[PDB]
């Protein structure tokens, strides 16, 4: 024999490693037999599934068998190594007992082993394997020309259809964590950005992953002090359920990043996150939004002058004050502080700036939503001046022609004297003529029937006379 | 690309001759071996550690009926899982991942094992 | 420029032509005469299409001179080889290459 | 500058430990600087020690040393040129007992025959010669290497070392001249691999 | 769904139906490490100890160590004499590691934990619980000796920053959780285990840390933990009291906070429980009495709020 034969230690290392291959293989084959047991079991399950529990006893017969001279002589020989020596070389020993533990609880070892195990369809194997090789490329890059290969990986992975087809695999791979580690490593270089947009799109696909990266996001934000932030919002917006779970500290760090910026685009991005941080799929949660709102005022401490000087013409700080309004707009005992928004009507006349406005769409898209969330039919007659841009509507037939389809939404938003109303109603009848994307135009038809519900009525019947034409 | 350079400069076959004799001094040998790994084997394995760790599997017909237990052996050639093949283009000095002999080599090393065991047991 | 010289004469007839995949043994050494390659080191013959520009230019010129079964010493100029760039990690810049080629068969 | 330091200091192992330290970080590495190490080393050949291998070389001589003109015959019964990685050795030439003491276990730049200033030699492609193991490539009248055919033959005039090899009745041009007669001269035939050669002496052919 | 489903079979199989019974192995494993100068298990121990001694500023998760800490973790007149034989069987299970000097190392790792809140730390602490239970004073004294011979400073700091932080149920968390405190429990139970068997020398040494040039009173800090958890309790009152009935998960979770907090109070009880007059001085300087008031308050009302229903008293009991 060989193993039984005594030799000095340093061989012992290698030898036990040689053995680790064995145990590893046993674990592998075990997973595999488990899978065959799976495919064999699913049959009758689909039978009862279409038949619309007692059988289960038979699997019990094979269930206990799964648990397990071979492993025994290994454990024993390890003990012999540890007996007659007082060995040192901690590394050696570490391996030793690693193996030994691999011997004494292959059950639980199997358990920790399972997650990374995953079945795949035989048709799809080719693309998967290649993806594994590219993943192995990135893992080759784990230890690091710098700026291109990684991107090769990136592109290569986006090309894969498996990335849609097996999201659970992609979560199982844990690769997100890897590539993110690369990111951090860089952050301690231009390529970084596409890579980041990669990890972002990766995050996008599923909640069972969006969770995961959501767990990383503070860590990502320490990094976002330097666009990772995009990744963060991608990790948050789709799922309210962990949007609830977000730490305040994320946000304090976000505002902390809002400090000497104002001596900006990075500041408008910080705003963009917190814009995405609450409003979510539906109505912004009162949870997060409250904790946001508590701190909003704290870091800023004639802004309309900065606004209109900007409208007239650098292009950064203006869109900071423009995004900030939408930010304060989407957020909302809560009746106590929700009134403070309006104090810090904090805009008020700034609403009327929107009328002066006609770069541009950010300004309407921010302030209209600021207005609908906090704010009188006659006061609407005061508002009658978004109609400026309805005058601009025919000019499409530039940074403008294509802009109408998002203004198609912005017109619909404020559903919530008289001859002036005949006029801006006739602008809307011009939008009916535009009806004479397109389903959003049907929502504009809903804005029309809602304009009929809203409301001298007879001047509306005059705009309905031009509309009778 | 560096490794290819070394293949130019140390020669796999040279090391293959370096596998044989005891007369070759210890550490230097250790270098020739570690390099023999290094020049070639090391990368494939480098990836392979993780890949084999992954334990992912398909549904090829063997896999649905691979079975297992006797009323036990390990190094079966079934299994598969996945795990990518390692490519190796030979270092052809003409205009990555250098080639080495495969089965030849395992035969060599295995021969070294037998040589290691038949005298190592006698001590 | 190139100065290839024949070693063992072959059939003396069928020189390599366009598109042919030449099958040859050889070794590569420097102006120093230090080796940096050998087909025998891998034991496996090396095979290359002609005119594919897959080779150093001097190999493209000189091997065409070779007949079937022929052995030939190649004195290829660096300008026809890796040249002033050199071969990264292998061949130093402005080094004439010296080969001991032996064609087995045109393919 | 560091490699250059090593070249300044000759063979100091410490510098190399420095180099491997340069190569690699805490785990990661700067591949580029390493490739620079290689281009600055491996092409440079000369600074780092370097290695290869030959096949065993074995010279043969007739028993009698010479100190008139003499002539001898060496038929080539066999050549196996490319067995193993090395091209088969089979140099042939004159020599003397002090500047040529062929120990097979190495010495001189990769060989045994043709290496000495005291030895004078012949073989392979283009015929020609080796002194100092220098390959002066004097072209043959026409041509061929060494294969199991040629009756290669040699002569040497007394006093004057006007050696000139002959390829099977065809002399290999003008060759050696003017050398010391320090000790007796004798004929030599080195070889390698599975090779045989016959002496038509006691049987003359070409004189 | 076919293969899509098959993974679902994997994970289903993974669950409780396969979280098997076979866990008698550890003990015979532990004997196997101690068959046989030094013992193999002891070699494990000095191994991990070596793993501990080295600087890492933070620490390696080292799954291996937490694992063996788990392995060693496996060691658990009818009410007396049978309790006695079991008690001493446990004393053998504890002594068996006690020979190893394990405590040392565990304390070392724990000292190394510094500001960490890692899972492996839990494994360690749980190991400490595995050894210290049953009031093993001998372990406490050999530990203490290691605490004075080494005068580590940082161990107590390690406990302190943790204790300073640890975990608390708070409030908003639940508010969001509509649609680890257990570690704290475990930690401070551990701390109670430092003091059981009433080693007042050790308790005072925790109070003042005389071997070290530095000084710390851990217990002050656990009081403070009791404070903050109490303040959680209180806000739990000022929320829930207006709604009378409590739901379900808040109930059981808050109950588990009461297990924690109870455990804290218990730990204090051990802290003072002997004739430690100086610790009582410390509590003379402690803010402890408010700490009592607030429980008095919240319970004085909440128990009434829970008395509304018999479904509610399975909590009121707590």
């Amino acid at each position: 024999g060989l193993l039984q034969m005594k030799l000095p230690e340093s061989v012992k290392l290698q030898m036990c490693n040689l053995l680790e291959y064995f145990c590893d293989q046993e674990l592998q084959h075990r997973v595999e037999s488990l899978a065959a047991f799976a495919e064999r079991y699913v049959d009758k399950l689909q039978a009862n599934q279409r038949s619309r529990t007692s059988l289960s006893s038979r699997l019990r017969s094979l269930l206990e068998t799964v648990r397990l001279s071979l492993q025994e002589l290994v454990s024993h020989m390890v003990v012999r190594w540890a007996q007659e020596d007082y060995v040192q070389s901690p590394e050696l020993v570490r391996a030793m007992f690693s193996l030994l533990h691999r011997q004494y609880d292959g059950l639980g070892e199997l358990l920790r082993a399972l997650p990374r195990a995953y079945t795949i369809s035989p048709s799809s194997v080719e693309d998967t394997m290649s993806l594994l090789e590219c993943l192995g490329q990135i893992r080759s890059l784990l230890i690091v020309q710098e700026e291109n290969l990684m991107i090769q990986s990136i592109g290569n992975i986006m090309n894969n259809k498996v990335f849609y087809q097996h999201p659970n695999l992609m979560r199982a791979l844990g690769m997100h964590e890897t590539v993110m580690e690369v990111m951090v490593n860089v952050l301690g270089p231009k390529m970084v950005t596409s890579c980041c947009r990669f990890l972002c799109y990766f995050c996008r696909i599923s909640r069972q992953n969006q969770r995961s990266m959501f767990d990383h996001l503070s860590y990502l934000l320490e990094n976002s002090g330097i666009t990772p932030l995009d990744v963060a919002a991608a990790s948050v917006i789709d799922n309210n359920e962990l949007a609830l779970a977000l730490q305040e500290q994320d946000l304090e760090k976000v505002v902390s990043y809002l400090a000497g910026c104002g001596l900006p685009c990075g500041g408008e991005r910080y705003l963009d996150f917190l814009r995405f941080a609450v409003f979510v799929n539906g109505e912004s949660v009162e949870e997060n939004a409250n904790v946001v709102v508590r701190l909003l005022i704290r870091k800023p401490e004639g802004l309309l002058a900065a606004i209109e000087e900007a409208i007239r013409i650098g292009h950064a700080i203006m869109s900071f004050y423009a995004a900030l309004i939408d930010l304060l707009g989407r957020c909302a005992e809560a009746l106590r502080i929700r009134a403070i928004l309006r104090s810090l009507l904090d805009d008020l006349v700034g609403i009327i700036s929107l009328p002066l406005q006609i770069f541009v769409p950010d300004h309407k898209a921010s302030m209209v939503l600021f207005l609908d969330r906090v704010y009188n039919q006659d006061f609407l007659l005061h508002v009658l001046v978004g109609f400026l841009p309805d005058m601009r509507a025919a000019a499409s037939l530039t940074e403008m022609a294509l802009a109408l389809n998002r203004y198609l939404c912005l017109a619909v938003l404020p559903l919530i004297p008289l001859f002036a109303g005949t006029e801006h109603r006739a602008i809307m009848v011009d939008s009916m003529l535009h009806t004479v994307r397109g389903r959003s135009l049907t929502k504009a038809q809903r804005d029309v029937i809602e304009d009929c519900l809203m409301a001298r009525p007879s001047m509306l019947q005059h705009l309905l006379r031009r509309l009778v034409f | 690309r560096v490794a290819h350079a070394l293949c130019s400069h140390v020669d796999q076959a040279q090391l293959l001759h370096a596998l044989e004799d005891a007369h070759l001094p210890g550490p230097l040998r250790a270098g020739y071996y570690d390099l023999l790994i290094s020049i070639h084997l090391e990368s494939a394995c480098r990836s392979r550690r993780s890949m084999l760790s992954e334990y992912i599997v398909p549904l090829t017909p063997e896999t649905r009926a691979i079975t297992l237990f006797p009323p036990g052996l390990p190094g079966v050639g079934v299994t598969t899982s996945l795990r990518p093949p390692h490519h190796f283009s030979p270092p052809c000095f003409v205009a990555l991942s250098p080639a080495i002999p495969l089965e030849a080599l395992r035969d060599k090393a295995l021969r070294m094992l037998g040589e290691a065991v038949r005298d190592g047991g006698q001590h | 420029g190139v100065q290839v010289e024949t070693i063992s004469p072959g059939d003396g007839r069928t020189f390599p032509k366009r598109g042919q995949t030449c099958v040859v043994h050889y070794t590569g050494m420097l102006e120093d005469g230090k080796k940096f390659d050998s087909s025998r080191d891998r034991n496996k013959p090396f095979k290359f299409m002609l005119g594919k520009q897959e080779v150093i230019r001097g190999w493209e010129e000189g091997v065409a001179q070779m007949s079937v079964g022929q052995r030939a010493k190649l004195t290829i100029s660096p300008d026809y080889a890796y040249g002033a760039t050199g071969h990264p990690g292998i061949i130093p810049p402005h080094a004439t290459l010296v080969f001991d080629v032996e064609l087995l068969k045109l393919e | 500058s560091i490699i250059s330091l090593l070249d300044k200091h000759g063979r100091n192992h410490k510098v190399l430990d420095v180099l491997c330290s340069l190569c690699v970080c805490n785990g990661v590495a700067v591949r580029s600087n390493q490739d620079l190490i290689t281009e600055n080393l491996l092409p440079g050949r000369e600074l780092l020690l370097q290695t290869n291998l030959i096949n065993y070389v074995t010279s043969i001589r007739p028993n009698i040393f010479v100190g008139g003109k003499w002539y001898f015959e060496v038929m080539v019964d066999e050549v196996v040129p490319f067995l193993t990685a090395q091209a088969t050795h089979l140099r042939v030439g004159w020599a003397l007992t002090e500047g040529y003491s062929p120990y097979p276990g190495g010495g001189e730049g990769w060989g045994g025959n043709g290496v000495g200033d005291d030895l004078y030699s012949y073989g392979f492609d283009g015929l020609h010669l080796w002194t100092g193991h220098v390959a002066r490539p004097v072209t043959s009248p026409g041509q061929h290497l060494l294969a199991p055919e040629d009756v290669v033959s040699c002569c040497l005039d007394l006093s004057v070392p006007s050696i000139s090899f002959r390829i099977n009745g065809c002399p290999v041009q003008g060759v050696f001249e003017a050398f010391n007669l320090d000790g007796l001269f004798f004929p030599v035939v080195s070889f390698s691999a599975g090779v045989k050669v016959r002496f038509l002496l006691g049987e003359f052919k070409f004189l | 769904p076919t293969h899509r489903a098959c993974n679902m079979f994997l994970e289903s199989y993974k669950a409780a139906w396969i979280l098997t019974e076979d866990h008698s192995f550890e003990d015979r494993m532990i004997d196997d490490l101690s068959k046989a100068k030094p013992d193999p298990l002891h070699q494990l121990v000095l191994h991990f100890s070596r793993t501990a001694l080295t600087e890492k500023s933070k620490l390696d998760e080292d799954y291996l160590y937490m694992a063996y800490a788990d392995i060693m973790a496996k060691s658990c007149e009818v009410s007396f004499e049978e309790k006695e034989m079991e008690k001493q069987r446990l004393l053998y299970q504890q002594s068996r590691l006690h020979t190893r000097g394990a405590a040392e190392m565990v304390l070392q790792m724990i000292s190394a934990c510094k500001g960490e809140t890692g899972a492996m730390v839990s494994s360690t602490l749980k190991l400490g619980i595995s050894i210290l239970n049953g009031g093993n004073a001998e372990v406490q004294q050999k530990m203490l000796d290691y605490l004075k011979d080494k005068k580590e400073v940082g161990f107590f700091q390690s406990i302190q920053a943790l204790m300073q932080t640890c975990s608390v149920l708070d409030l908003n968390a639940f508010e969001r959780q509509n649609k680890d405190d257990e570690f704290t429990q475990d930690l401070f139970r551990f701390l109670q285990l430092l003091c059981e068997g009433h080693n007042n020398d050790f308790q005072n040494y925790l109070r003042t840390q005389t071997g070290n040039t530095t000084t710390i009173n851990i217990i002050i800090c656990t009081v403070d933990y009791l404070l903050r958890l109490q303040e959680s309790i209180s806000d739990f009152y000022w929320y829930y009291s207006g709604k009378d009935v409590i739901e379900e998960q808040g109930k059981r979770n808050f109950s588990k906070a009461m297990s924690v907090a109870k455990q804290v109070f218990n730990s204090l009880t051990e802290y003072i429980q002997g004739p430690c007059t100086g610790n009582q001085q410390s509590l003379a300087h402690s803010r402890l009495w408010d700490a009592v008031v607030g429980f008095l308050h919240v319970f004085a009302h909440m128990m009434m709020k829970l008395a509304q229903d018999s479904s509610q008293i399975e909590l009121l009991k707590e």
